[PDB]
């Protein structure tokens, strides 16, 4: 508090920047995977309590039909970054009577992320505590995933994970894509990642799994076919034997 | 703590901030003298030019607020030039507005209201400066009116500011005591510069060439400074008395 | 009695000091130097600009601007600040034009600049400019030279330095005021400034230095400001390499 | 009282073929019963294969292009120099027009 | 620049408290004690003057009790100005309700306002609170006759009989062993005397060192009756305080 | 750019507002200054502590008027009290003289002088008021009153008391002095005698400061042909009259 | 205008409106509502200008609804007719005015007893045993003076209000499709099924 | 330091802002980036940083209007409020004068820009180092700009991590890519060699590469991909 | 004016205005929520007993936000009292744009919106309150239970509590709730409700509040009787163990 809220640190960076990426390293998992079929967004519930309806975890949004958002972190804060999407989407569609690139809604996402600080228009007080992937399907750039940060930075990943388990999870997302990934394989590698990085058994309650398609759009899996696919990859893993012991 | 840093109250109930702007009244390290005539008001200043690569004619902490008022100010003359220009918009706007000349002790009054407003918000700082302004008020006559840093004001018979302050009214006190009048009892206000002159270096005990002073006169309905050859010509009249 | 008074801008010291003040009065002093010289019927300035590298084009980068057409200035100390100076200099003399329809009076531009400055060392919520400015030119009065510090104290000069080789450039000038109570002209004030500006870039001998020069005179510029180039910057520049060597 | 308005004539005509389209126009400028100008141009090309012309008050005319050519200047620094479809560019001229829609541009447009 | 002088009056204890608050109810906790008690046929206000001199003109001072409307009145513990600012804006807004309803103020709602005001000084700002805790009595139509309290936090509660100011502890222990629920007007004032006599920190209680008010209905009109210092006087001679 | 928006006066743990205790110190530290009540006429009075006997201690009045019937004087710092007379007369003609056709009664006129001083007390980037006011007054519903405010906002009725260094020694005075039947020249005599003990230097009419607000003055109103129109009530003493006041000690 | 009437009879009050909306030369609708119930005892018929009337309306009444919860009381008759009087009186000398008129007829539970207020768009407010907006008064008052009683039915009142309607359809230039009657009184707020 | 690097408005007794040379830090802790010019064409090479190696490259240049643009290093926020700034100026020129704006005058406007949040309470300097190449009236136009406020021209120059390998093979070959007038493939080249004198256990790969060019009858024009093909 | 950035990150990310609203929640009085097969019950305790307050005009700890729903909270009152001023606005203001009462769902996430931008905002501090949201969509008989906390985070429950000792009762509650078998009559989600709250007011029934709502708009505060009826009938059946 001796300091400003926009102050750099000697090594040139934005100290509360740091904190809530800190703050997102505390998050839920979120883990999404794009490939030639469409792009897969899968996330960790993570419910505190067996009372809590698993229903109401809404981590997987839609900001239009053709663009979907998972979280991690402070989802609260999430909210309104959402709503400022959402209408954006609409509004460009409105001017231009055409969808909105993927890479252009990130961009006007991001461009809230660093109007904060003092002085004063009045900013808010503190930097997003939340971070987000955005999954979309244009005719220009085809379909993409997108890391939005707290800090003004949005990358364009293959594929990425976020939250607790991002650290690990990432290594295996590095190990096990490639440009013919199909989109079976993508829903099941990101269950297999999130069965891993998640300490609670991982089943159809605690996780919920998305997909942006170009035909039908943004499509949020119900729990009875989550809950088909995590047999499948229960199935997969339990007759795999590509072991050498002797 | 930081009631050392603001216009706050410290636990004995003082400013420390109106002091320190008291203590850098004295940056300049120049001494003022101010004296009512008989129908007239002169101010004395110390000239002190230590570069010569300076415009010795720039070099002045006497201003002319406006055609009757004149202001010396004892103090750093960012804030000396700061407190002329306010000074000047205010004589201008009470001219305007109440269609008179604005009085002497009237500006003094303001200005030092100013100063009070300084004394008691955060974000203004106080202006280390001593502002004398002089007149021949048209209701009131000669007319010496004092402000300081703290928002005080009060009107002399005659007045002195600087370093060596006590000694000059100490001499100041001596001759009128000695007269029992409240003014220098002269027709001519060229008499009466010659007298401050005279009584300020048998104060401060040292000897002045004409580029070592600056004198301004206020008589009815004008206010102006002398020129070096003037000031030359009374330090000349000066060494021939007794 | 206590500590703190030089971490808040504004605040006064117990002697009765703004640390910030002198704190950016020696950000000055390690600035390039910079001076003017007053001559009979105008005002010359110079300005040393530290060569960093090849890379850099000569003869661009300017360091001397112009406000007006009448008003020249050069700043040692933070470039930017002085640029910042610059414009609001700029504005105060436009506000003049459009009202008085008269060009700003040098005196005038100088004192507002003063009180701008000295408006800036006035609150905790502004920095005190980190630079000297040596301004001046030719109005209806005659020549004016001016210098202004941080603490927007402002002086009317004969000749005036900043910077680095301040001291080197100040014995210099004392010199010339003492040598021509008559007065320096304008072509000749020019090669002075060009010697002075080479003498005093021993200080920061380190790196080489490109020179810049500019004049407002009465009778050599017809009272308006002007870039010395060409075969008067090549002769100043002959001369001071021939009286330093 | 001061007119904001004014007529300088002219006449734009539009056709639209198999594989092409054409935009054509006057190039008188006019006033009154006087001319101003015989090769005065208002059909302007825009880039990404548009042109427009909005005939009838030449100063409004003449903003509405500068406002439309803007416009999609903008539009290819903020989308990755994506190609403006004719039928965005028609929403984004309405959009234009309607901004004024309680002191228009007294023009008629054709791209 | 301007940061490192600034308390945050509107912060968070790590415990969960704000500092301000509690503060300012110290402050209070060292004033005057204010007693209200509500009866079955009236509701009773009395209040220790801790500005004791007998050079004070007790008779045109009122620094405890003040009237709001003409059935609402308030007994303050705490900083007058602070008290004085409430009261103004308290009485303003109940004009302004009778403005546009044609309707007394219910006292609930007045009450309610005012603590939502001193929240609004509890949660924005960066401004002190108001060290003040007020006593309302009141009588409308809904609820009959009604005893609130108030403190700086912002939260408000009804009470039959309250204390606040110094003293609060032994106050509510003699009120709560001496109260029943059927008392009558001069019943809750005998109470409200012998309470501030036991709890005051003065050699006795004397007329010159109390105020006392009484709201009654009696003909169906509710009077607001602001005790002088002879009515006081008497008042503790007949309930064998003082003798004259 | 004022961005000192937040409290400077804020409750220590102990329940102590700071800055209105040390506003109260720095009164306390301020020349002498009291009042006295008597059945038909205030007296208010000071003294007249000059820096140097250069400067003209008439032109700075402690004792000023703020309305024909309402006079004041303080104990502290000057410029507050000084703004703080300005501040009061500018109150009073608005919100009461421009709306009732009247000037406001005492009480309404500290009330609203304690409303300015609360507010610089909690207001955003101010110090409480370095003064303390004794106000004396008349009006024809409520007679003659005389009233303190401190720094803290809070006023405060008085028969008779004092303020400023040698206050409580004035105070006691005014105990064993003081009764219900008082006239207005026997309260102007018992102020001499109190304030000639708070006193260190000469004690004079040119030392001391010294106002009534007694009967009407219909010599001072300026004009005739108004019978509504009385007199001031409002008088400062000239030097003449205190000294002959003076002789019979 | 349109048809706004209103009867304060012993122990209820009854409102009638016209049922007829016409823009231009064409009747838009034949079964408008042209109340709305402020609170459980208290109901409002409105006329005026078309939209600003159903806007005021509907704003009356979530400030009326909002007041009740907040409260979880209902205020009374006399209190609803002060407010919607001076939200009037404001909006008079604004940027633009509402131009709506309004009959509030509620049962005050406090006293037990029937209340009719008439309002204009200026803010006038009457307390009346009848009262009438736009030209139907020019009639219906007439008719009041020499058939009111005080000490009425709802059923007597509901037929001096089926002798106005008469008079109206038969002297007035304007077909306003018959009109909606309502009841207010101890036990609520009821619509006449056949008028 | 600890005690006069908590803002932008406190002088430290040495005469220094400490968040400025904080903000430079963070510059000098980017990805690299080079330019180089000489009277007939301009060039910006742009090695792209990423992440991991799932990630994209993030870019580097930006087109600020159809004669000039520039290169980031640093914080990409700042870089591009900066750039939209830039574009903001030269689209005012261009529709109130009809002018192409002056890349001198750009540099002074991002200058002045800079300095006004060097000064404040209540904000930070930028965090990005810029590299303006453009074509003007007066020719081709490079410049180097700092957040401290400080804009200067140059032949070639480079911002980034190691750039000094980069600055140095620039102040070798200045009078060999100063005389690369009419042919930009081979100032390119020179571009690319200048970069990768500026590297570290590390390849230019056509999607860590990104290049600029304007010039005489050439709009400023960016080239990623494929196009880079030709100089690996 | 006034615009210090008073919620703030720390260096180990975590927004400690937030967590210390979060304590002044823990603080408070105790309440608890449960869902029935067609009833939602909620529960609310009573700082212990007090003899010189008067009951009948101190508010209650639940509050109606409209016809339909209801809400109580733990922490700080004066907060409470400014969300349910501004929910029962932005119900009405629903209500008039709409031409339909609001959801349980839709309130709650205002609430938490509310919560959110003031944890978000500068020159204040978040809620010191955490707050339960109760009722029945319109024309709907599935019963709607969400929680808020200051930190503007919203969920859906089954059967909830907070405040203090909501530890002890959400064990309770994860013990002796079945999602399977809700309560099925109001009695018995009543008795669950009231044995839980018994699980930590070790006073009286006098501190135990009880309010159940039922569809289209049915709410009932149960009286102090009712309750001493269903204490009984408890501690009766524990006795016999």
């Amino acid at each position: 508090y001796d300091r400003g809220v926009s102050t750099f640190s000697p090594e040139g960076r934005l100290f509360q920047v740091e904190y809530s990426l800190e703050a997102i390293k505390l998050g839920s998992t979120a883990i999404g995977i794009a490939t030639k079929e469409g792009v897969v967004l899968g996330v960790e519930k993570r419910a505190t309590s067996p009372l809590l309806e698993s229903d109401s975890i809404e981590k997987i949004v839609e900001i239009d039909r053709h663009i979907g958002c998972a979280m991690s972190g402070l989802t609260a804060d999430a909210r309104s970054m959402i709503e400022h999407a959402r209408t954006a989407a609409v509004t460009h569609n409105l001017y231009y009577d055409e969808d909105i690139n993927v890479e252009s809604l990130t961009q006007s996402v991001c461009d809230l992320a660093l109007r904060f600080g003092e002085g004063a228009e009045r900013l808010m007080s503190r930097p997003f505590g939340v971070a987000l992937l955005i999954a979309g399907h244009d005719a220009d750039d085809g379909y993409q995933l997108f890391h939005a940060e707290p800090s003004g930075t949005f990358y364009r990943y293959n594929a990425k994970a976020i939250g607790s388990g991002s650290e690990g999870a990432q290594a295996e997302l590095l190990n096990e894509w490639h440009s013919s990934l199909t989109l079976k394989e993508a829903e099941l590698l990101v269950l297999k990642i999130l069965k891993q990085v998640m300490e609670e058994k991982l089943d159809e309650n605690n996780a919920q799994l998305s997909c942006i398609t170009k035909q039908d759009g943004f499509k949020i899996y119900d729990n009875e076919k989550t809950a088909e696919l995590i047999k499948e990859l229960k199935e997969k893993e339990a007759a795999e034997s590509p072991e050498e012991a002797d | 703590g930081y009631d050392r840093h603001i216009t706050i109250f410290s636990p004995e109930g003082r400013l420390y901030q109106v002091e320190y702007a008291f203590k850098a009244t004295n940056q300049t390290n120049i001494n003022s003298l101010a004296v009512r005539g008989k129908d007239c008001t002169v101010v004395i200043s110390q000239k002190k030019v230590p570069d010569k690569l300076l415009d010795p004619t720039t070099v002045s902490y006497i201003f002319c607020i406006s055609r009757t008022i004149g202001m010396v100010v004892n103090g750093p003359i960012p804030d000396a030039r700061n407190a002329a220009l306010r000074a000047k918009a205010e004589a201008a706007e009470f001219r305007y507005k109440y269609g008179y000349d604005m009085p002497c002790d009237v500006l003094a009054k303001r200005m030092a209201n100013l100063s009070q407003i300084y004394t008691q918000r955060a974000y203004m700082r106080p202006l280390g400066v001593i502002l004398t302004f002089v007149s021949v008020d048209e209701e009131l006559g000669p007319s010496i009116y004092k402000t300081d840093p703290a928002g005080y004001y009060v009107g002399y018979k005659a007045t002195a500011t600087g370093p060596k302050q006590q000694e000059i009214t100490t001499n100041l006190e001596n001759h009128f005591k000695k007269s029992k009048i409240d003014h220098i009892n002269e027709e001519s206000w060229e008499k009466v510069v010659e007298f401050a002159i005279t009584h300020m270096i048998d104060a401060l005990g040292t000897e002045f060439s004409k580029n070592d002073l600056e004198v301004g006169v206020a008589t009815k309905d004008k206010f102006f400074t002398l020129s070096a050859e003037n000031i030359e010509e009374r330090l000349v009249a000066i060494a021939e008395q007794d | 009695i206590g500590t703190g008074y030089d971490l808040s801008n504004s605040v006064f010291s117990p002697d009765g000091r703004n640390f910030q003040v002198e704190y950016a009065v020696k950000a000055v002093e390690n600035g390039t130097t910079s001076i003017g010289i007053k001559c009979n019927d105008g005002v010359v300035f110079a300005v040393e600009k530290l060569i960093t590298s090849k890379l850099l084009v000569p003869q661009k980068n300017v360091k001397i601007q112009v406000v007006d057409r009448h008003i020249g200035c050069v700043y040692s100390g933070l470039i930017p600040d002085g640029r910042h100076l610059v414009n609001r200099g700029r504005e105060e003399a436009a506000s003049f034009k459009k009202l008085y329809k008269t060009p700003i009076p040098i005196p005038a531009f100088a004192d507002r600049l003063g009180q701008y400055v000295q408006a800036h060392t006035l609150y905790n919520s502004v920095r005190p400019f980190g630079v000297s400015t040596i301004f001046g030119g030719v109005d209806k009065n005659g020549a004016h030279l001016y210098m202004l510090e941080p603490s927007g104290s402002y002086w009317g000069y004969k000749g005036a330095a900043t910077g680095k080789g301040r001291q080197s450039a100040k014995a210099e000038l004392e010199k010339l005021v003492d040598h021509h109570p008559e007065g320096l002209s304008a072509r000749e004030a020019v090669k002075q400034a060009a010697k002075i500006i080479y003498l005093a870039h021993e200080d920061n001998k380190e790196k080489d230095f490109e020179l810049e020069i500019s004049w407002c005179s009465l009778s050599e510029t017809n009272g308006l400001h002007k870039f010395v180039k060409g075969d008067l910057l090549q002769e100043a520049i002959d001369f001071a390499q021939k009286e330093i060597n | 009282q001061f007119n904001p308005y004014g007529d300088n004539g002219g006449t734009i005509l539009g056709i639209a073929g198999e594989d092409f389209a054409v935009l054509a126009g006057d190039t008188r400028n006019i006033t009154d019963y006087s001319i101003n100008s015989r090769y005065e141009p208002k059909v302007f090309d825009c880039g990404d294969n548009i042109v427009m012309s909005a005939n009838g008050f030449a100063a409004d005319g003449d903003a509405l292009v500068k406002r439309f050519k803007n416009s999609v200047k903008w539009y290819h620094f903020d989308h990755n120099d994506k190609k403006l479809s004719i039928n965005s560019a028609a929403r984004n001229i309405q959009h234009l027009l309607y901004g004024k829609r309680f002191f228009p541009y007294y023009v008629h447009t054709i791209i | 620049g301007s940061r490192r002088y600034d308390s945050r009056t509107t912060i968070f204890s790590p415990e969960g408290r704000l500092y301000q608050v509690e503060y300012a109810l110290e402050s209070i906790s060292h004033a005057g004690t204010a007693i209200g008690i509500m009866a079955s046929d009236g509701i009773v206000l009395a209040a220790e003057r801790k500005v004791t001199s007998t050079l004070l003109e007790q008779d045109t001072s009122t620094e405890k009790l003040y009237k709001l409307n003409d059935k609402i009145a308030v007994a303050v513990a705490g900083l007058t100005a602070d008290a004085e600012i409430l009261i103004n804006t308290a009485r303003i807004h109940a004009q302004n309700y009778l403005k546009t309803y044609n309707e007394d103020i219910p006292v609930e709602i007045l009450v309610r306002r005012l603590s939502d005001i001193k929240q609004g000084y509890t949660q924005h700002g960066g401004l002190r609170p108001f060290g003040v805790s007020f006593i309302y009595a009141g009588y409308d139509d809904r609820y009959g006759y009604q005893l609130y309290t108030s403190n700086p936090s912002g939260n408000y509660t009804g009470w039959k009989a309250i204390s606040v100011g110094a003293n609060t502890s032994a106050a509510q222990t003699l009120l709560q062993m001496d109260y029943k629920d059927d008392m009558k007007v001069d019943d809750a004032i005998e109470l409200a005397l012998k309470t501030l006599s036991k709890t005051t920190d003065s050699s006795a209680l004397t007329y010159d060192r109390l105020e006392f008010a009484t709201i009654r209905k009696g003909d169906g009109e509710v009077y607001q009756k602001i005790f002088k210092p002879q009515e006081i006087k008497d008042i503790l001679v007949k309930t064998g305080i003082t003798k004259k | 750019t004022d961005r000192y928006s937040f409290s400077l006066t804020t409750f220590s743990p102990s329940g102590k507002l700071g800055q209105i205790d040390y506003a109260l110190t720095a009164v306390k530290q301020g020349v002498t200054s009291l009042g006295i009540k008597a059945t038909n006429g205030v007296v208010i009075a000071t003294e007249k502590k000059s820096s140097s006997p250069l400067a003209m201690s008439e032109t700075l009045s402690k004792v000023s008027l703020l309305t024909p019937d309402i006079g004041a004087v303080y104990s502290g710092m000057g410029p507050d009290y000084r703004v703080l007379v300005d501040k009061s007369r500018k109150v009073a003609h608005t919100s009461y003289k421009r709306i009732y056709g009247e000037y406001p009664p005492t009480k309404l006129l500290v009330s609203e002088v304690a409303k300015i001083m609360q507010e610089a007390t909690q207001s955003g980037g101010v110090r409480p008021f370095g003064v303390s006011l004794l106000i004396a007054g008349h009006d024809e519903f409520n007679g003659f009153s005389l009233y303190q405010v401190d720094p803290s906002g809070s006023y405060f009725p008085w028969k008779a008391t004092a303020i400023g260094k040698g206050s409580v020694a004035a105070k006691t005075f005014l105990e064993k002095r003081w009764n219900d039947e008082l006239e207005l020249e026997d309260a102007i005599h018992i102020a001499l005698l109190t304030l000639k003990e708070s006193v260190e230097g000469e004690f004079n009419g040119d030392t001391i400061e010294l106002a009534i607000i007694g009967d009407e003055n219909p010599d001072l109103l300026g004009y005739t042909g108004i019978p509504t129109d009385k007199g001031p009530r409002f008088r400062k003493l000239t030097s003449q009259e205190i000294n002959d006041r003076l002789e019979a000690l | 205008m349109d048809i706004i009437l209103g009867i304060r009879v012993q122990d209820s009050v009854i409102l009638a409106s016209s049922k007829a909306v016409t823009r231009g030369i064409s009747v838009l609708k034949d079964s408008d509502d042209k109340t709305r119930q402020l609170s459980p005892h208290t109901l409002m018929s409105f006329a005026g200008e078309a939209g600003d009337t159903v806007q005021f309306a509907e704003y009356i009444q979530a400030n009326i609804q909002l007041y009740s919860i907040r409260e979880d009381y209902e205020l009374s008759p006399q209190a609803v007719s002060s407010f919607v009087r001076q939200e009037l009186a404001k909006s008079i000398r604004s940027r633009r005015p509402y131009q709506v008129n309004v009959l509030i007829g509620g049962y005050d539970k406090k006293k037990n007893k029937p209340e009719l207020y008439q309002i204009d768009y200026l803010g006038t407010k009457v307390e009346l045993p009848y009262g009438a907006h736009g030209y139907s008064g020019f009639y219906t008052f007439s008719l009041l003076d020499h058939h009111y009683r005080p000490d009425m039915t709802t059923e007597e009142g509901l037929d001096l209000l089926k002798l106005c309607v008469q008079e109206l359809e038969k002297r007035m230039p304007m077909d306003f499709k018959g009109v909606i009657v309502k009841i207010v009184d101890k036990d609520g707020i009821r619509q006449v099924d056949d008028f | 330091r600890n005690n006069y690097d908590g803002d932008t408005v406190t002088f430290s007794p040495t005469g220094r802002l400490f968040q400025v040379e904080y903000a430079l830090e963070a510059i000098k802790q980017g990805s690299v980036t080079v330019g180089l010019r000489s009277n007939t064409h301009a060039v910006l090479v742009a090695l792209k940083r990423n992440a991991d190696e799932l990630s994209s490259y993030q870019k580097k240049i930006i087109k600020c209007d159809e004669h000039m643009g520039l290169s980031l290093a640093g914080l990409a926020p700042d870089a591009r409020v900066l750039s939209n700034y830039l574009r903001q100026q030269c689209n005012y020129s261009s529709l109130v004068f009809n002018r192409k704006l002056a890349v001198e005058r750009a540099g002074h406007l991002l200058c002045d820009k800079a300095q006004k949040n060097t000064q404040s309470y209540g904000g930070r300097p930028y965090g990005v180092g810029l590299l303006i190449i453009g074509y003007d009236k007066s020719g081709a136009h490079l410049l180097e700009f700092q957040p401290s406020g400080n804009v200067t021209e140059l032949y070639g120059t480079a911002i980034g991590a190691r750039s000094q390998g980069a600055k140095t093979y620039l102040e070798r070959t200045l009078d060999t890519f100063i005389k690369i007038d009419g042919n930009p493939d081979e100032l390119i080249k020179a571009g690319v060699e200048a970069i990768s004198q500026s590297l570290r256990d590390e390849s230019l790969t056509v999607d860590n590469l990104s290049i600029a060019i304007v010039g005489k009858d050439t709009p400023f024009t960016i080239y990623d991909g494929e196009a880079v093909a030709k100089y690996i | 004016g006034y615009d210090r950035a008073l919620s703030i990150f720390s260096p180990d990310g975590h927004i400690f205005q937030v967590e210390y609203a979060l304590e002044a929640v823990k603080r408070g009085t105790c309440a608890v929520g449960v869902k029935g097969k067609n009833c939602v019950v909620l529960g609310c305790e009573r700082r212990s007993t007090l003899k010189l307050q008067d009951t009948r005009i101190t508010p209650s700890k639940v509050s109606k936000i409209d016809s339909h729903v209801v809400l109580s909270f733990s922490g700080l009152n004066a907060d409470s009292r400014i969300l349910i001023e501004k929910a029962r606005v932005e119900a009405q203001s629903h209500r008039l744009t709409l031409e339909d009462p609001v959801t349980v769902e839709y309130l709650t996430r205002y609430v938490a919106g509310v919560q959110q931008r003031y944890t978000q905002s500068g020159g204040v501090r978040p809620f010191g309150v955490s707050t339960l949201i109760a009722g029945f969509d319109p024309r709907d008989d599935e019963p709607k239970l969400y929680q808020t906390e200051p930190s503007g985070i919203y969920s859906s429950w089954s059967a909830q509590t907070i405040g203090r000792n909501s530890k002890t009762v959400r064990e309770f509650l994860e013990k002796n709730y079945d999602r399977k078998e809700p309560p099925a009559t109001v009695e018995e989600c009543v008795k669950l409700t009231v044995r839980s709250l018994l699980e930590v007011v070790q006073t009286g029934a006098k501190n135990i509040e009880i309010t159940v709502v039922k569809p289209d708009s049915d709410i009932v505060a149960l009286s102090s009787e009712e309750i001493n009826q269903y204490v009984t009938q408890i501690e009766q059946e524990k006795q016999e163990q």
